[PDB]
RNA sequence: CCAGUUGACACAAAAUAGACUACGAAAGUGGCUUUAACAUAUCUGAACACACAAUAGCUAAGACCCAAACUGGGAUUAGAUACCCCACUAUGCUUAGCCCUAAACCUCAACAGUUCAACAAAACUGCUCGCCAGAACACUACGAGCCACAGCUUAAAACUCAAAGGAC
RNA sequence: UCACCAGUAUUAGAGGCACCGCCUGCCCAGUGACACAUGUUUAACGGCCGCGGUUAACCGUGCAAAGGUAGCAUAAUCACUU
């Protein structure tokens, strides 16, 4: 629920003191906050742990630890199609948050109207 | 301000003024004692002469 | 005014833990008071494993000794409990039923903003 | 140390899926407010700087609330071309 | 300064207490009271030793006594805790208040002013014209000027003795 | 703002929970076991 | 705003605090001199005051202490 | 004698409520109990006065988890006496004394009442205490006063200026 | 258990300086004392630098412990010195 927020500020009539200092004037603004994207994560753990101990048990040949490698592999190229889907879906369908793009063009129909 | 203010304080007063001659003296009568030379500021330039008149 | 006391004792046998009640009672009516009541949670389960000097226990009552302690008394009360070892602790508050509740009537319609920002075209 | 040990914050698991755990665990710790205590006891916080936060968390939490009342209130106009005159 | 043994000043006009329980009559006591309880009891027996019209709160009789009772009351508190300065502050206004008032009741009346002055017993004292702020060089001064003084005074009573 | 208080109403609450907890009638760091028997009263937003 | 004003006075009294470092016990030692001069004035105006006071030879029995320890 | 469970376990403060405007003349003050209580049912009224007053620094009284200026080193640039780290002296503290500063700024004075230069908190009506009407010099010298001796309150004078300054 | 002692770390013994005020800045290469797991101690013994430059800051530097910090000044302070 909206909190209170009379006696927060300094004004005239308010002869308390000013707990919230806000540092730019709360006008709703046309806009909405972006979402953030991209993020150094580097996926693929499991398989790069299990990949590791099998090389570590064996050598580094490919024929004795295919059963990893071929693993380690199949995840590395779903990596790379979750990847693929995630930037297709940027501009078709947004996980989470909905397309900025709409509530800007709803404000622009009925913007705010602070200066009377 | 009030008006009790300005009656305890009262009004302004004209204080008066003095250059380098005291007891008001426009044309004063000074003897040369050097001619040495001096230079303006640092926009202007020049090589102008300064007297050291007593 | 009227006070009560917060007497919190543990799972002390039941003689020892009616001495203890006896010689509370009585240093209460010794600092000029009169009992009121005499109620207890009985010796159930604490909520959390406490010491009282100096040894650990999960079981321990919640007496409640009611008193009209005089008004300068409340933290020589306090100390003497402090002071006793049978006793885990306890701070002696006011009677709650004393305090007369201001009669409130739910929540009521906050208004919006009442002007906080001049007019300007900006 | 004179709480008890093993019951509190004892989000239980099964079906081999700890990420739903940890989910839970996660929206517990931040529903009770104490990740942000702690990530901000990592260091020094000054009384200065400790109210400048107070503040501005206040002040974006009552902005956030009424950005979600204005969505909660105008999601509703999201058709297309209703009308079609112009 | 009541006995610890009156009745408070809301329960004495009611008989309900007068005949009870001796339990109730012994918590309502002033030996079981507050500080309040007590401060109106003192107030009351002011009003009807000195004021001839009891129960006014409204003209200046009533709220000069008031006012002492509470400049009484913040000296007994500031008697421990000294260090609690805004108590201090707060007697300094309330004794200004009260300077105040006695003034404009010795204004508005002479006999009834002396009278409270007599009951109370709170001298009226002028108070100090000009607050130069004294200091250890102009004590000195003042000092040697009044023993200046003294002396030139023996010495001129010496020379008029002279003449015989 | 989730349990819907009023401010006296809050603060009395809170205050006789702060009494129980130092006195020791509350468990601190977590909830007394021995009366979980409560209806949904506030809106528990973890566990849904 | 800018802070100028507030910067050219902090820069102002850097200055008088390493004027005051660099040199202090010539300060004190001024100091010194002029309590002696206050304590010698005061002395005169004393003098002053006994000799135009009717009397002279100055009140006995009275000292004259001087202050500033 | 370091990292992880448990057992005798901090003279500093209380997290979610802090998504509450609560109390004070100001700084300021929120885990609980108490000793007392916040003048004015006419207002303003002293920086010739009375009460004081964030922190800051000092003399003793013990040291603390942590930090602790200057300090020692490590990688560092021609240079680091700083930006990363470890420990510490006075110190952040109370038990006894102080000095008397602030961006003490909400830089909007108190009392009763009504519907704009620009940033900001739109204008004011009647009354009252204090202050100003150029900048560096000038949180200064000289005076005066102070338990303060590299300190603090008011506080200038000659010279330079064509200026200093706030808003967009 | 003859004093130091019929005393006990706020108590005694061996030393440097000179009450009170501002201060006691740097250095264990060398000697001494600490086995302090290789380091401490300078209010211990002792020491706090040179060459060329627009009457000097700052540059190029060599060596170690620092390279005289504050302060006072023709000194009871090597002729210069009257
Ligand atoms: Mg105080
Ligand atoms: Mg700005
Ligand atoms: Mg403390
Ligand atoms: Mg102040
Ligand atoms: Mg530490
Ligand atoms: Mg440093
Ligand atoms: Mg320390
Ligand atoms: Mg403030
Ligand atoms: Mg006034
Ligand atoms: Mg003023
Ligand atoms: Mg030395
Ligand atoms: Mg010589
Ligand atoms: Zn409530």
């Amino acid at each position: 629920a909206t909190p209170s927020l009379r006696g927060r500020l300094a004004r005239f009539g308010n002869p308390r003191k000013p707990v919230l200092k806000p540092n730019k004037p709360l006008i709703l603004a046309n806009r909405v906050g972006e979402r953030r994207r991209e993020k150094g994560e580097a996926t693929c753990i499991t398989e790069m742990s299990v990949m590791m101990a099998c090389w570590k048990q064996n050598e580094f040949r490919d024929d004795a630890c295919r059963k990893e490698i071929q693993g380690f592999l199949d995840c590395a190229a779903r990596a790379q199609e979750a990847r693929k889907m995630r930037s297709i879906q940027e501009t078709l369908g947004e996980s989470g948050s909905l397309l900025p793009n709409k509530l800007n063009k709803l404000l622009q129909r009925f913007p705010n109207k602070p200066y009377l | 301000a009030t008006l009790n203010q300005m009656h305890r304080l009262g009004p302004p007063k004209r204080p008066p003024r003095k250059l380098g001659p005291t007891e008001g003296r426009p044309q004063l009568k000074g003897v040369v004692l050097c001619t040495f030379t001096r230079k303006p500021k640092k926009p202007n330039s020049a090589n102008r002469k300064c007297c050291r008149v007593r | 005014p009227r006070y009560e006391l917060a007497l919190i004792l543990k799972a002390m046998q039941r003689p020892e833990t009616a001495a203890t009640l006896k010689r509370t009672i009585e240093a209460l009516m010794d600092r000029g008071a009169i009992v009121r009541d005499l109620e207890n949670l009985g010796e159930r389960a604490l909520p959390y494993r406490i010491s009282a000097h100096s040894q650990q226990h999960n079981r321990g009552g919640y007496f409640l000794v009611d008193f009209y302690a005089p008004t300068a008394a409340v933290e020589s009360m306090v100390e003497h409990l402090s002071r006793d070892i049978d006793v885990i602790r306890g701070n002696i508050v006011k009677h709650p039923l004393t305090q007369e509740l201001k009669e409130c009537e739910g929540i009521v319609p906050v208004p919006l903003a009442e002007k906080l920002y001049s007019t300007k075209k900006r | 140390a004179k709480h008890l040990k093993f019951i509190a914050r004892t989000v239980m698991v099964q079906e081999g899926n700890v990420e739903s755990a940890y989910r839970t665990l996660n929206r517990i710790l931040t529903m009770d407010g104490l990740i942000e205590d702690i990530k901000h006891r990592r260091y020094y916080e000054k009384p200065c700087c400790r109210r400048q936060r107070e503040s501005y968390e206040r002040c974006r939490r009552i902005y956030n609330m009424e950005m979600a009342r204005k969505i909660n209130f105008l999601m509703r106009k999201n058709r297309a071309d209703p009308w079609q005159g112009c | 300064d009541p006995p610890p043994s009156t009745l408070l000043k809301d329960y004495q006009n009611v008989p309900g207490i007068e005949k009870v329980d001796d339990v109730v009559k012994r918590l309502l006591s002033l030996e079981m009271a507050n500080k309040k309880e007590m401060l109106k009891i003192k107030q009351e027996q002011f009003m009807k030793k000195i004021v001839a019209n009891p129960e006014d709160t409204r003209s200046l009789e009533a709220r000069i006594i008031a006012l002492s009772v509470k400049i009484r009351s913040y000296e007994e508190h500031l008697e421990k805790h000294r260090k609690d300065k805004a108590h201090k502050r707060y007697l300094l206004m309330s004794i200004d208040q009260r300077k105040k008032m006695l003034k404009n009741l010795r204004n508005t009346n002479y006999d009834v002013f002396e009278k409270i002055c007599w009951g109370l017993g709170i001298e009226y004292t002028f108070p100090p014209l000009y607050y130069r702020r004294a200091h250890r060089r102009f004590v000195t001064k003042k000092a040697l000027c009044i023993r200046v003084f003294q002396e030139t005074q023996k010495l001129k009573k010496r020379r008029r003795a002279l003449k015989a | 703002h989730i349990t819907g208080l009023c401010g006296k109403k809050q603060k009395e609450i809170t205050k006789a929970i702060k009494r129980a907890q130092i006195m020791g009638f509350m468990p601190v760091t977590y909830k007394d076991p021995a009366y979980l028997k409560d209806p949904k009263v506030c809106n528990i937003r973890y566990r849904e | 705003k800018n802070v100028l004003k507030i910067r050219r006075r902090k820069m102002n009294h850097h200055k008088y605090r390493k004027l005051v470092k660099k040199t202090r016990f010539l300060r004190r030692k001024v100091q010194e001199g002029r309590l002696r001069r206050k304590q010698i004035k005061f002395e005169k105006d004393l003098r002053r005051i006994w000799l135009k006071a009717g009397l002279k030879e100055a009140p006995e029995g009275w000292q004259t202490p001087k202050i500033y320890l």
